[PDB]
RNA sequence: AAGGAGGUAAAAAUGGUAAAAAA
RNA sequence: CCGCCGUUAGUUGCCAGCGGUUCGGCCGGGCACUCUAACGGGACUGCCCGCGAAAGCGGGAGGAAGGAGGGGACGACGUCUGGUCAGCAUGGCCCUUACGGCCUGGGCGACACACGUGCUACAAUGCCCACUACAAAGCGAUGCCACCCGGCAACGGGGAGCUAAUCGCAAAAAGGUGGGCCCAGUUCGGAUUGGGGUCUGCAACCCGACCCCAUGAAGCCGGAAUCGCUAGUAAUCGCGGAUCAGCCAUGC
């Protein structure tokens, strides 16, 4: 992916800074499952946008520098 | 010291030009470097038969453009004069370059 | 049941392009585009009196609006006026330097495009196919070819089953190279569908 | 010769003898071969114990092998079960971790094949 | 669809990696020879019609 | 004064110049025994001057480029067989039943479309 | 074809010795378009024979040829929904071909150390008479003999 | 060996597939 | 289109002729020779020996070229109620603030099988490392990029030349010359996979490619049956292009 820098929405930065400016209520409703789970996202509920619903994931650490929607399966039925 | 390049579409009027032009230069001047045959520029195209999904069975096609060269030694008034305007290549353009 | 384009077959020395100018790799595309739009605009809004050749000579800005038409008079204008607006429509849509041409062939039944054009015209106005078309083949053979194959496909009077109709007379060797065959295709369009009109006129050897 | 995990290669080029080891390829072979000193072309059997001991000293010190390595991988795999990242999601599914193909080919990341009954098709004649 | 597709290529979008070829004398994006700006069948028909310049019925 | 041979096979130009001598035969800048080192068809192409025994009595300049090495060798056979047929048209009449006059008829046929190797047809199915 | 009689077509008068059969055997050792190293291999083998024994290479070659000669080869006869398994007096051309090729695959069969070595040792035993291609020669002979009921059942 | 004809022995594992219709 | 020869042509070539040479056809000069591309010539059983009621036939000669000289583009009258209104047209039919447009993501990459076509393999004609040469074709101006430097590499920084037979892709591989490996799942095979970088592009999770360390699996030559191939053809081996930011290209 990226090499000199790292991709994440700028709106994710700017909206981290706000819900950090209050330590406010839960839910981040990203309408783009792209944007890396870059360090400063702590571990809050991510209702990432699938195409169907809003997959809500409680982030940990074992996932930091690796994409958000990289955690939503979307493709139903496995084997 | 005059280096003229022939850029054309068909060898026919291409050499037909080259004949009179070189002679008219030999006419109103002196020695003229004969119409050298620069390797004819040809392009490659490969389409198929019909629109409907067939991959194999086809028809190939190719672009035909022709390149040549003419030089002289003296910038005579009369050569310049004639070999300037006196032209009708219709569908052929050329390049004047110096050396 | 094919027939590789007899005109695309003629490409040797038996049919010169309908566009001879210099195109240098780059500008060549836009040249082809602009020019094709000229052609296309002509073909309809210049129809009136039927043309074959859509030839154009160009180079640097210079344009040659060259046409082979089956009539010049009632397509040049009552005072050389039809040439005016049209030529300047070209010039307006192709801002450079336009130069009209209305060369005329003294024979209609010679030259397949327009022959087929009339052939399609008759059926377009709902005429009995086989009769009139076969006798049109006979018209062309009252003019003087060595062969004329004017086939006509599509819906024949409707009846769903759109076949193809056999009309011809005299030998036609479109396989042969030095045969010099003008071939012309006319689009037949009935209010009940689309029919095809192919004319094949064979001229002569030693040319 | 148990330098690495009970690793005993025997009479051959020291390079191949060193490559017969987990966590040590041919590149790593010539690498430690230039860092410990020992000559590649010369056999590993007819060696001299001093250069040998200092060699194995350099070996395990600057890099590590099978023990931690595969265990470390499996721990990153525990993370690949942490919330089950798509990587580890499919790695749990017993399927390729890449995003390749599963319509047909999957004969190594998964086993061979598990026979069914086809389910047939639509007209082909 | 089809009409808006031409406008999409006509207007030319924001980022570079969004453009796509288009046979202007037929209207198609895939396999459009970006020398003539024409598709495969567009190209074929225009050549056979005794219209395509430079090129010839290749028989090498 | 010079013995020249136009040597061509599967497109490769063996420009063959000749003066008399012993065995000085330089192929495009190098001796024969390196510019075609290892290849066994090399010595075979030395046949023409061997079957006329005048292999010695020559000091060659052999410029040879294009196509392929072995092809160049065959092209050298042709260049020789054309160089001597020049300065003694008597060798000519006897050299034809050996074939040292024929050039070639075996060039790489064009990649035929519809098949892989110009004739090699792809696999059939049906079932 | 069915109008023609095809051909055999002259091979190559050996790029060295000066004999068709040498470069024929070379032609069958040949690694599909790589006559280069295969011919090289065969020749290394030859000169190695001439460094082992004393008998001539072309001589022992003719001995390979003869010592493996399928004088009569087995085939099959015409009789509708059945075929008689029928041997027949072969031609010297087809015998030579079969032969040399059997020496070829017998040379391939040996699990030795190198190509030249293989072809060599193979040629030693097989020219002598204690080889595999020879075993199949004698074999097809036994087959032809046991099928002497199919003597006038030759197509 | 030519045809043509006259009396004797040969050779198909299986196959269901409709229909007002178009000239 | 392609092999032999002919006329013209000379910033590709060229000492073949001569002068010099940091000894490079680099510095002058020629067009014969390579060559490049237009008009040509040449082969017809024309001729020699015999056979056949003829066609035709064997053999032989001159020939670059022998009896159809090699490959192409050429595909009738017409069968298939073959396919495609989803490239394009065009009869009807239906919908019409939606069966129309945008945008955003997800997706057409799913996996329990089956099959078609293809790649590299299982290997000592072998693979690995070293060294030196002969390609035709095509492509290339916000493209080709030589070049030097940077980095283990990916690739990046500075930076000559070209709308090109005159600058570059470009490193051909096979061959060949020197050493290893020494019959072992082997230094054979690169599949799985993690560990980190770059490059693309707004942005690479599902979804790019490239590189560096490592894991180094299956696989020890494939039965019922079947693919292609008659001469520069099999096979082997490499190369350019179309579309392209990129690349799923083992495709064409």
């Amino acid at each position: 992916s990226l090499k000199k820098g790292v991709f994440v929405d700028d709106h994710l930065l700017e909206k981290v800074l706000e819900l950090n400016a209050k330590g406010e209520k839960r839910l981040i409703k990203t309408w783009s499952r792209r944007s890396t789970i870059v360090p400063e996202m702590v571990g809050h509920t991510i209702a990432v946008y699938n195409g169907k619903q809003h997959v809500p994931v409680y982030i940990t650490e074992n996932m930091v520098g690796h994409k958000l929607g990289e955690f939503a399966p979307t493709r139903t039925y496995r084997g | 010291k005059i280096r003229i390049k022939l850029r054309g579409f068909d060898h026919k009027t291409l050499d037909a030009s080259a004949q009179k032009i070189v002679e008219a230069a030999r006419r109103s001047g002196a020695q003229v470097s004969g119409p050298i045959p620069l390797p004819t520029r040809v392009r490659r195209f490969t389409v198929i038969r019909g629109p409907f999904k067939h991959k194999d069975s086809r028809e190939h096609f190719e672009l035909r453009t022709h390149n040549r060269l003419v030089d002289i030694i003296n910038p005579n008034r009369k050569t310049i004069e004639q070999l300037m305007t006196l032209d009708l290549p219709t569908g052929v353009e050329i390049e004047i370059k110096t050396v | 049941g094919n027939k590789i384009h007899p005109i695309g077959f003629r490409l040797g020395i038996t049919r010169d392009w309908e566009s001879r100018w210099y195109a240098g790799k780059k500008q060549y595309r836009h040249l082809l585009l602009e020019d094709q739009r000229i052609r296309g605009l002509l073909e309809k809004e210049l129809y009136s009196a039927g043309l074959a050749r859509v030839d154009i000579e160009r180079a640097a800005d210079n344009v040659a609006v060259t046409v082979h038409v089956a009539k010049p008079g009632v397509v040049i204008g009552r005072g050389g006026e039809r040439i005016r607006v049209l030529r300047e429509e070209l010039a307006k849509l192709t801002g450079k330097n336009v130069a009209l041409n209305v060369q005329e062939v003294q024979n209609p039944n010679l030259s397949a495009p327009l022959v087929a054009q009339r052939v399609a015209e008759q059926i377009e106005r709902r005429f009995a196919v086989r009769r009139a078309i076969k006798q049109a083949v006979q018209r062309v053979m009252e003019s003087g070819a060595k062969g004329a194959k004017v086939i006509v496909s599509g819906r024949i009077g409707g009846a769903e089953q759109a076949r193809t109709e056999w009309a011809a007379q005299g030998r036609v060797p479109l396989h042969t190279l030095r045969a010099n065959i003008d071939y012309g295709f006319a689009l037949a369009r009935t209010t009940y569908g689309v029919l095809g009109v192919k004319a094949y006129i064979f001229l002569g050897e030693v040319i | 010769a148990r330098i690495a995990g009970v690793e005993i290669p025997r009479n051959k080029r020291v390079d191949v003898a060193l490559t017969y080891i987990y966590g040590i390829g041919k590149a790593r072979a010539k690498e430690a071969l230039e860092k410990t000193g020992i000559n590649p072309a010369t056999r590993v059997k007819d060696l001299t114990e001093a250069e040998v001991v200092r060699l194995r000293e350099y070996v395990e010190n600057t890099w590590k092998l099978e023990g931690e390595l595969r265990a470390e991988v499996a721990a990153n795999i525990k993370r690949l079960m942490d919330i089950g990242c798509y990587r580890g999601l499919r790695h749990r599914r017993g399927l390729p971790v890449r995003g390749q193909r599963t319509r047909t080919n999957a004969r190594t990341r998964k086993g061979p094949r598990k026979t069914v009954a086809g389910k047939k098709k639509a007209p082909r004649k | 669809a089809r009409k808006a597709l031409i406008e999409k290529a006509k207007r030319t979008p924001k980022f570079k990696v969004r453009a796509y070829t288009r046979c202007v004398r037929c209207g198609r994006a895939r396999s459009v020879y970006r020398f003539f700006g024409l598709c495969r069948i567009c190209l074929r028909e225009l050549a056979h019609k005794g219209q395509l310049p430079g090129v010839r019925k290749a028989s090498w | 004064e010079q013995y020249y041979g136009t040597g061509r096979r599967k497109e490769a130009v063996a420009r063959v110049f000749l003066r008399p001598g012993n065995g000085k035969v330089t192929v495009n800048g190098q001796d024969f025994n390196e510019y075609f080192q290892g290849l066994v068809r090399a010595v075979a192409a030395l046949e023409p001057l061997r079957a006329v025994d005048a292999l010695g009595h020559f000091d060659a300049y052999i410029t040879v480029r294009g196509g392929g090495k072995s092809g160049q060798i065959d092209a050298i056979k042709l260049g020789i067989a054309r160089a001597l047929v020049q300065y003694n048209p008597d060798y000519r009449a006897k050299l034809k039943p050996l074939g040292f006059l024929t050039r070639d008829a075996r060039v790489v046929e064009r990649k035929k479309y519809g098949k892989h190797k110009a004739r090699r047809a792809p696999q059939y199915s049906k079932r | 074809a069915r109008r023609r009689r095809a051909e055999v077509r002259q091979l190559q008068p050996d790029l060295v010795y000066g004999d068709v059969l040498v470069t024929a055997f070379i032609n069958k050792i040949m690694r599909d378009g790589k006559k280069n190293l295969a011919a090289r291999i065969f020749y290394d083998a030859c000169k190695i024979i001439q460094e082992k024994t004393g008998q001539e290479p072309l001589k022992v070659f003719k001995q390979a040829v003869e010592n493996v000669k399928p004088r009569m080869e087995v085939r099959s006869r015409r009789v509708g929904g059945a075929n008689y398994q029928v041997p027949m007096e072969v031609s010297p051309r087809r015998q030579q071909s079969l032969a040399l090729r059997w020496l070829v695959q017998a040379a391939n069969q040996r699990p030795e150390r190198r190509a030249a070595v293989r072809i060599a040792h193979e040629l030693m035993d097989a020219a002598e008479g204690k080889g595999g291609a020879v075993k199949k020669k004698e074999d097809v002979e036994r087959m032809a003999e046991a099928n002497r009921a199919y003597a006038h059942y030759r197509w």
